[PDB]
């Protein structure tokens, strides 16, 4: 709902933008949920940031998988890219690669060259579904 | 509710 969301991002720099993009991706991707949770920065501090967490559908060789991810929105959003992770369940393992480290953090050209209004969440997820579709970031263990 | 899934390790 537009109301509950507006309250979550109370302490955001650009709330009107952040919510409208948020509403759009949650609509299109029914299984991504907005959530508050403390993020720990490189310095050691903890701000309470919104986290679009859930799964996205990703075709991989004839089969569609629900790849689990985390999209951390900084409070300066949309003028900085989200901080993106894959969130492997305990039965999955992270496939390390060019776009993924062992902590599950995602690295993409789209994130690097992020620029508002040129870039937004919907665009990022579109790209993700392509990158993971070619090279899955997570695999299920035997 | 959807369960997360990933391709099986071969």
């Amino acid at each position: 709902s537009e109301s509950q969301l507006k309250k979550m991002v109370s302490k955001y720099k650009y709330r009107d933008l952040t919510v409208r993009e948020t509403v759009n991706v949650i609509t299109l991707y029914k299984d991504l949920k907005p959530v508050l949770d403390s993020y720990v920065f490189n310095d050691g501090s903890s701000r309470e940031l919104m986290n679009l967490t859930g799964t996205i559908p990703v075709p991989y060789r004839g089969n569609t998988y629900n790849i689990p991810i985390c999209l951390w929105l900084l409070d300066t959003y949309p003028y900085n890219p989200p901080i993106c992770f894959v969130k492997p369940t305990s039965s999955m393992t992270i496939k390390t690669g060019k776009h993924v480290d062992a902590n599950g953090k995602i690295y993409l050209p789209y994130l690097h060259e992020w620029k508002h209004p040129q870039s937004d969440l919907l665009g990022l997820i579109q790209v993700m579904i392509v990158v993971f579709g070619d090279e899955p970031p997570v695999f299920s263990r035997p | 509710y959807v369960e997360p899934t990933a391709p099986q390790v071969l």
